[PDB]
């Protein structure tokens, strides 16, 4: 007999056993990204090559404009979006909703006038032009703030995001641009120093418009690799504001799957399918198109997004309309950086060398491989001398998720073309759409599907005819969630979440148990599965921190001490799993931290030692993560010896200033301080009061008081 | 100042960029703003559609059973080579040098030392009998490296680092690397070309994959998978959960796939620990496992040795080379197509109960990275994937009739027959299989999804799910329609290149599709 | 420590960057200043934690007098080191010292946990005294609803919650009590009395 | 200096290895 | 001093001493 796992589907529906199909247990694919970036640029320009090709006179880089371009005559992807059709869809959406555009725009403006510059510190890695690399958002923002100070640019000290965006827009006009660059001076040692460097206006414009690239290695279910783009800090404010506006608009739209996540999305899915089933005529058919859009960002022109921003803010202050239209302008004239370049090697001499991108065309193309040969022969027209590709048309993945979703919902909501005897409506979310078409027969259902496909092709949207299919309503999939006959199996993909959280013992344990309980609540993880997950997690947790049961004969550094503690303390049911104690957690008490769980079972000496008011293993500065576990997940833990932190792997200026302010005003670490005065004087007054109180209480000597007051007077506050 | 309002005016460069970033047909952003604010479209979509060419459409075609065809026909073709064994460690061929131990847990070096000490004939073997040197590896290098491994393991000192440190450098091929020069010379030199991409080979259906799938999914008297205790169960729900958990582990624990999974997890944990502790020194690592028999005897099993190279790597994607020597009882000459990547010896023979059987050493050089190295210790999640689905299955049964069936589905009761799935086939006759056997099959499927996992497997699964869901819709008579079937088929079949699990998955998919086609008549 | 505070302040001001930033950024702007951290977040916490647990002294101990309670090496086992630190400016230590502290060392006060962690112990009380019943294996109809995950002593909006917390455990910096402390005066006094006598 | 190393061919020099490996390698003649 | 053997593909050289002229 020859076994066959697929035969399981003979006796079980695929959706029921869908979890086993996905290989979400092996090693996810991982990676030069220059080839992929060049290919992406090539495809983006190829789809829009028939547009209007001109040369930007502000930067000198070639630009291709597909908007209002020739209507496609083939199924191939098309970025030729007609502006009038986009405005028609927007107008239909506006008519179908009561002043939604006005409310969303006003709320976006109000929350923008309240936003601070420091909000730009959130997010992921960002392109830094002072070094032309990818740096953490906080560091990039700090460096750009520092550089702006030299060229007479200010507004960061002014607080709100409005002055920062205003002086960012101003910076594009300064005849020069001075900043600090890293200089790895040789002395042999390579020591980094700060060198005051300057660049011209064109170079600065190119740097600001440049989009850095990286390989999307983390992907799990795709063989071919995609490139993710990181933008600079000079686009983050505008992109953030437009994204917030689009989120405000799309949240009300019942057709939008974002930004709601979790059981809310399932609720929306089931409610929508039930609605469409209810709305079907008598004996008619409601067909569901399971769609998976492709080239969702290589066909969306930023000019269409500029038009959408202008139409959305039809009635708003001129200043806000201008401000929110900057992001589409910056994206419509963007430039793409190109990885690290190809590598050429000779095997007859065992020699290899990576060729930096600026030197791509310094070599005869007859030496690159034929594929890269064609890639470069096609990329030559748009190649910048500095080593960047002029990429005007299209968008990089991840920038305008909300705005693209709003455009998709606009396409969905037309609901009819030519008053044909059918209707359509659906769910759209960031490159994944599920459509429903109701008619009186299958033929009319596909007439409607074809009409919707054509309408999508009029906005740059090109549904994938290879990754999509159609069937009867009541069975489909949306964003990897499967619906069949009312049964929505949360596809079990949260399996790679049972490892230790890697923050500390107690916190890792709390996070793991909360993860188990949340999975039980949401994904339908059965009680036996939850018990086995507890078992496996406890095994991994004991192994990773070298703390097994004290009785067990395992050897280790901390294990000897655990063994000692095992008999040095009588009460053996109160020890923690980090102290070789017996596991006590079960399904009924996953919501209780174990320290409180075992509080009764502990011994007075043990609880006194572990729960000491002061612990050298516990520090105030270590409390930052006690609320949210990095997605920010809330976990409940208990102060104790096991609440420690791991070793670390104008910087010092800001860091130590903030640290000292926190140490002075202990309330600052919890809630935002309030005051319209310099930090120095606040600290001086507080320290003077504290010194007087310490002396009056006898905690400070007289010579100590005099020294402190002498220092304060030297500070100039007494 | 409240009579002024906010001031935010655009400069010169940004204003010009806005002016030139207007759609076609416009000449200034003021023009576009006025056009958007004033012009009203009242059927522009229909006007554009009324002229767009009728050569663009989704091409809606109804999908029937006949349209679905076997995926990846090239595997059937015999002109292509048989797929080789590219997994990290042997799975159905591991030979366990088993030593009974009181239960004490000891360092892997001492355990391997003692295991070899018990088998003096294999420990002191020094004259190999080359059965096959695969294509490139050198017999002298591998044999001398293995001898150094044995000497280091059996040495009195607790140190587990290679005492040569120079022969291994060439045995592992660390020195066989190119030297990087600066860009200028490469530009000037004409012979410094770019390496052509190396595409995977297009292979055929092997036979060892099916045999291993069968063998890893059978009960064995030896059990290794053990799990930590949990707190007392006081609620009825956790009592039911405990009963189900016991019924499951009583089945999974004794399947050989569980032992293989534990061996992989332990090996990768030890590899990560050695790499972190030792960075730039060659190390010796036994492939250790712990196995408890039904009588409670905690045997320690040595499955081979491995030399770890220099793992001094700042990044994670950086590769570290390791050479594996594995004890086995299988003579490769029985099927030489399965072992084209392995250079093997014949280091002796052993008696298990009186039936003498040979003992060979499979030697092979390989490379890993911190990512796969970590996922090795996260391979235990297969167990969870095995339980979840079965849990759901059982729960479905419980939904039908009120009481709990976990004893009924597994063993049956006086009112309900034991649950049987369709598991295999023979001579074109499909065969049923107990609930436990189906659980074993699912667990082995998950384990293989891990071990043979790479980009090809992901691209195959995530794209054949389309056909799986289409077949599911067809079986429910939803009359699914498709737009471009050949596109989906090409997408799927551009992933069946050289991964043994991918080729066997394609083969089983074709066979099951044939079965569904023949059974659709009703 | 206040003298140490003033000395640290003087040393920090000796540099011109500190002088110009402190005299420039108002108290309100402090938030922005705090958020300019490196953000060099670990890419894979699991691997980092695994590696750290195997290191000689991964624990980052805060400088203080606690270390003298424990030798730098106990029973031939290394616990803590006197080498200086740059990331935290403290000392280094190993989980061995943590386990020893859980075994021996100073004995603290058990009173604080009776009331400080009132919510957790109330959770445990509600679990322990709960009464279980039968299990119905039939299908269950479930509706998606906006539910409060955990019980609250007195539900209030976030701003009022923050103001109440400050009025409870931050006696200083309580300018001009708003029209929220009088509403929650009973909660203020109850929590104040309960948390008094602690050292957390 | 770095460029002259490859221009003059001095960098294209074979690497010396221990006699054990050379005897154990069958491709060295 | 013996003799010198060399692999061109690997670009490696080694000296075989006189005592090892038949190994």
């Amino acid at each position: 007999m020859n076994i066959n796992p697929y035969f399981l589907f003979i006796d079980v529906p695929i959706q029921a056993a869908i979890s086993t199909t996905f290989p979400y247990t092996g090693v996810p694919p991982y990676s030069t990204g220059t080839g992929y970036t060049i290919d992406t640029v090539i495809r983006t320009h190829e789809y829009s090559n028939k547009g209007k090709q001109y040369i930007s006179d502000v930067t000198g880089c070639t630009m291709v404009d597909p908007t209002n371009g020739p209507l496609p005559e083939d199924n191939e992807p098309s970025a030729y979006a007609q502006l009038d059709c986009v405005l028609e869809a927007l107008d239909r959406m506006d008519e179908e909703h009561p002043g939604l555009f006005q409310a969303a725009s006003q709320n976006a403006m109000e929350t923008l006038m309240v936003t601070t510059v420091d909000k730009l510190t959130q997010g992921r890695q960002t392109f830094d032009w002072t070094v032309c690399r990818n740096q953490p958002a906080a560091t990039a923002l700090n460096t750009t703030i520092t550089s702006f100070r030299l060229n007479d640019l200010n507004g960061a000290d002014k607080g709100g995001l409005i002055p920062f965006c205003q002086d960012i827009i101003d910076s594009l006009d300064r005849p020069e641009m001075t900043f600090f660059s890293v200089k790895n001076i040789k002395k042999i040692k390579r020591i980094p120093m700060k060198v005051k460097d300057k660049i011209t206006k064109v170079e600065y414009i190119k740097r600001a418009l440049s989009l850095n690239t990286m390989t999307k290695d983390a992907e799990r279910g795709k063989l071919k690799r995609r490139a993710i783009a990181t933008a600079g800090i000079q686009i983050r404010g505008f992109v953030l504001v437009v994204e917030n506006l689009a989120k405000n608009i799309c949240e009300n739209l019942e057709q939008s799957g974002l930004p709601v996540g979790g059981n809310e999305k399932k609720a929306k899915l089931s409610n929508a399918v039930a609605k469409m089933l209810s709305n079907c005529p008598p004996g008619g058919i409601s067909m569901t198109v399971t769609g998976d859009n492709t080239k969702w960002n290589e066909c969306l022109n930023p000019r269409i997004f500029l038009a959408m921003t202008e139409r959305i803010t039809r009635d708003s202050p001129i200043w806000f309309r201008d401000f929110c239209s900057i992001a589409p302008v910056l994206f419509s004239n963007k430039i793409a950086r190109l990885g690290k370049g190809f590598m050429i090697t000779s095997k007859t001499k065992r020699l290899k060398a990576q060729i930096p991108c600026p030197d791509l065309f310094s070599i005869p193309l007859e030496r690159y491989n034929e594929e890269t040969r064609a890639k470069l022969k096609k990329l030559k027209p748009f190649f910048n001398e500095e080593g960047t590709a002029s990429l005007s048309p299209g968008m990089m993945m991840g920038m305008f998720n909300m705005l693209s979703t709003v455009l998709g919902v606009a396409a969905l909501g037309i609901k009819n073309i030519g008053n044909k005897e059918y209707l359509w409506d659906g769910l759209q979310s960031s490159d994944d759409f599920a459509l429903f078409v109701n008619a009186k027969d299958e033929e009319t259902c596909m007439e409607g599907i074809n009409d919707f496909y054509r309408t999508c092709k009029l906005l740059g949207i090109n549904m994938s005819k290879k990754k999509s299919y159609c069937n009867e309503t009541g069975m489909f999939e949306f964003t990897s969630m499967f619906y069949r006959d009312g049964f929505v199996s949360n596809f079990a993909m949260e399996l790679p979440s049972f490892g230790v959280a890697g923050v500390n013992e107690s916190a890792d344990m709390a996070i793991g148990m909360t993860i188990i309980k949340n999975n039980m609540i949401n994904n339908g993880m059965g009680p036996a599965t939850a018990q086995t997950a507890i078992q496996l997690f406890i095994a991994d947790y004991r192994y990773t921190y070298k703390c097994h049961r004290g009785d067990s004969k395992v050897e280790g550094k901390r294990m000897k001490i655990i063994k000692e503690l095992w008999e040095n303390t009588k009460g053996r049911d109160g020890l923690l799993v980090a102290d070789g104690g017996p596991n006590i957690y079960n399904l009924r008490n996953l919501h209780i931290p174990e320290i409180v769980l075992k509080y009764n079972l502990m011994d007075p000496e043990y609880k006194g030692r572990l729960l000491h008011p002061q612990n050298p293993f516990v520090g105030h500065l270590s409390i930052e993560g006690i609320k949210e576990a990095d997605k920010k997940m809330d976990y409940d833990a208990v102060s104790g010896t096991h609440s420690w932190r791991t070793k670390r792997n104008e910087e010092q200026c800001y860091a130590k200033c903030c640290n000292l302010f926190e140490a002075c005003f202990n309330s600052a670490s919890y809630r935002k301080p309030v005051g319209q005065h310099s930090m120095l004087e606040a600290m001086a007054h507080r320290l003077r009061m504290d010194a007087r109180l310490d002396y009056e209480s006898g905690r400070m000597s007289k010579d100590d008081f005099e020294k402190a007051m002498a220092h304060l007077g030297e500070i100039g506050y007494i | 100042d409240v009579e002024k309002g906010i001031d935010f005016k655009l400069g010169q460069t940004i204003s010009r960029l806005r002016d030139i970033s207007v759609p076609a047909g416009f000449s200034n952003f003021e023009g576009m703003r006025s056009y958007i604010d004033n012009i009203d479209p009242k059927g522009a979509i229909e006007r554009n559609l009324a002229r767009m060419s009728p050569l663009v459409s989704v091409t809606p075609k109804k999908l029937t059973w006949e349209d679905l065809r076997p995926i990846g026909p090239h595997i059937y073709n015999h002109e292509l080579p048989e797929v080789p064994y590219n997994a990290f460690l042997l799975m159905s061929d591991e030979l366990g040098l088993a030593n009974m131990t009181e239960g004490k847990s000891k360092k892997p070096k001492t355990l391997a030392k003692e295991c070899l000490e018990k088998y003096s004939t294999l420990r002191d073997q020094t004259d190999p009998i080359l059965i096959m040197k695969s294509e490139k590896a050198n017999e002298n290098f591998l044999w001398k490296l293995w001898r150094d491994c044995v000497n280091t393991i059996s040495n009195e000192e607790m140190s587990n680092e290679l005492q040569k440190t120079n022969y291994a450098k060439w045995a592992t091929g660390d020195g066989l690397t190119y030297q990087k020069i600066m860009k200028e010379v490469a530009i000037d030199d004409e012979t410094m070309c770019q390496e052509e991409p190396k595409i995977p080979n297009k292979c055929r259906v092997a036979a060892w994959v099916q045999t291993e799938m069968n063998l890893l999914s059978t009960l064995t008297s030896k059990r290794a998978l053990d799990l930590p205790e949990i707190g007392p169960d006081v609620a009825p729900v956790e009592h039911v959960g405990s009963e189900r958990r016991k019924y499951f582990v009583n089945e999974i624990n004794y399947c050989k796939a569980s032992t293989v999974m534990m061996k992989y997890v332990l090996f990768h944990t030890s590899l990560l620990n050695e790499s972190n502790a030792s960075m730039g020194k060659y190390k010796v690592i036994p492939i250790t496992n712990r196995v408890v028999n039904e009588k409670g005897e905690s045997f320690d099993m040595l499955y081979g040795l491995a030399v770890k190279g220099q793992s001094h790597l700042r990044g994670d994607t950086d590769v570290v080379t390791v050479v594996t020597f594995e004890f086995s009882s299988t003579d490769p000459r029985v099927d030489s197509g399965k072992w084209p990547k392995y250079t093997v010896f014949r280091i002796g023979s052993l008696f298990v109960s009186g039936r003498e059987k040979s003992v060979y050493l499979y030697c092979r050089v390989n490379g890993t990275n911190k990512i796969q190295m970590k996922w090795g210790m996260e391979a235990r999640r297969c167990l969870l994937q095995s339980m979840q689905q079965m849990e759901a299955i059982v729960e479905q049964e419980s939904s039908i009739q009120g009481y709990d069936m976990t004893k009924a589905c597994f063993k049956g009761d006086r009112v309900n027959s034991p649950k049987t799935f369709s598991i295999g086939t023979q001579e074109g006759k499909l065969v049923k299989g107990s609930f436990g056997k189906a659980l074993r099959v699912i667990f082995t499927k998950c384990l293989m999804h891990y071990v043979f996992g790479n980009a090809q497997l992901e691209g195959f699964s995530a794209e054949s799910r389309r056909l799986l869901l289409l077949i599911q819709a067809l079986k429910d008579r939803k009359g699914p329609w498709v737009f471009d079937l050949e596109g989906m088929y090409s997408g799927i079949e551009e992933c069946i290149s050289n991964n043994p699990w991918v080729i066997q998955s394609a083969y089983w998919f074709n066979e099951w599709l044939g079965f569904e086609k023949e059974g659709s008549k009703v | 420590m206040t003298l140490a505070k003033i000395e640290l302040l003087k040393q920090l001001l000796r540099d011109n960057e500190a002088k110009t930033v402190l005299k420039q950024t108002t108290v309100d702007q402090y938030n922005i200043i705090r958020k300019f951290n490196t953000s060099r977040i670990e890419k894979n916490p699991s691997l980092r934690m695994k590696w750290a647990m195997c290191s000689n002294f991964p624990l980052a101990l805060t400088k203080g007098d606690m270390a003298n309670r424990i030798p730098l090496e106990y029973k031939g086992i290394q616990l803590k080191t006197n080498a200086e630190d740059i990331g935290t400016k403290g000392q280094m230590c190993s989980i061995a010292a943590v386990t020893w502290w859980n075994t021996y060392g100073p004995i603290g006060d058990t009173e604080g946990f009776e009331r400080v962690y009132e919510s957790f112990f109330l959770r445990k009380m509600r679990l322990d005294n709960a009464t279980w019943g039968r299990i119905t294996f039939g299908p269950v109809e479930r509706v998606r609803k906006r539910v409060l995950l955990n019980p609250l002593t007195k539900e209030m909006p976030p701003d009022e919650a923050s103001n109440v917390i400050m009025e409870i455990l931050f006696p200083k910096e309580a300018g001009i009590p708003r029209e929220s402390t009088w509403i929650h005066r009973e909660l203020i006094k109850e929590k104040r009395e309960k948390l008094k006598g602690t050292m957390i």
